[PDB]
């Protein structure tokens, strides 16, 4: 889940 | 009477964040698919806000102590307040003279009418451009406009977050920071911080109305399917 968020949160 | 060593350091990196993720060359717009004026302007919209919510996902992970949050409460506390810090921060391009957010060229100009052809209704626009024009006439401080951007980001209370008590306490120490900047620094500023914190107030309204007309969006595919990744994943309701 949230995969481009946690990608973006680095 | 004074602001200390740790509050000004606070407000440096505050606005160095900012600095870093509010380009106001405006020269990426060109980047989104075009504006065009059934909702003709939701591609160009959808491209506008999925770029911002980027820029406040980097503006957080500057903020002090942010970065130090769960991964779970960073994506809490973004998903419930990216749209009231898109909000905020738009004030920065917003002119009471036009009653528009003027970004570079006249086609990176947005009129009501504009935010309208994307699918708003006015009883989410007419609070919205009253917001910024009482918003625009607080005549913020950069300090302070960087302030209430972090202050809202870091509001404890919103669904999902877990560490609740971490995230008050940087919020606490944000809106100290806040109250001691505008009595030392901001001539007549001692009904400031009340006229702010009721911004605050606002934006959940906003965000209450304007999540009601994202879920409409989205529940129609031909309209849902002009998103981007990054808005569906950010407003979506997953947990
Ligand atoms: C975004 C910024 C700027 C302007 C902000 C604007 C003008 C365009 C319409 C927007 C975006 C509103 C609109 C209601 C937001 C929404 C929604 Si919505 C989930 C139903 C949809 C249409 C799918 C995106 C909210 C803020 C409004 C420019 C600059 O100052 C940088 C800043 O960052």
């Amino acid at each position: 889940k949230h995969k481009i968020l946690h990608r973006l949160l680095q | 009477h004074m602001l200390s060593d740790e509050q000004m350091q606070i407000i440096n990196s505050l606005v160095e964040a900012h600095h870093k993720t509010y380009d106001d060359s405006y020269s990426d717009f060109v980047r989104f698919r075009p504006p065009v004026r059934r909702l003709s302007m939701l591609p160009h919209l959808a491209d506008l806000v999925s770029y911002s919510i980027q820029k406040v996902i980097g503006f957080a992970k500057m903020i002090p102590g942010f970065r130090d949050l769960t991964a779970e409460d960073q994506i809490a506390l973004l998903k419930s307040s990216a749209i009231e810090i898109i909000m905020l921060r738009s004030n920065q391009s917003f002119s009471l003279e036009d009653m528009s957010w003027s970004c570079g060229g006249p086609d990176f100009k947005y009129c009501i009418n504009d935010v309208t052809k994307a699918g708003h209704t006015l009883e989410l626009l007419e609070p919205l451009v009253k917001f910024q024009v009482g918003l625009k006439k607080l005549k913020l401080h950069e300090e302070e406009h960087v302030l209430l951007m972090a202050i809202c980001l870091l509001s404890p209370d919103r669904p999902g977050v877990q560490d609740h008590v971490r995230i008050e306490a940087l919020q606490d120490r944000l809106c100290d920071v806040l109250q001691a900047y505008i009595r030392i620094q901001h001539p007549g500023g001692r009904l400031l911080y009340a006229k702010m914190i009721q911004k605050l107030a606002d934006l959940r309204s906003l965000n209450e109305e304007h999540s009601k007309q994202y879920r409409s969006l989205s529940f129609q595919p031909e309209h849902s399917m002009q998103l981007t990744p990054l808005v569906l994943e950010v407003f979506g309701s997953e947990v």
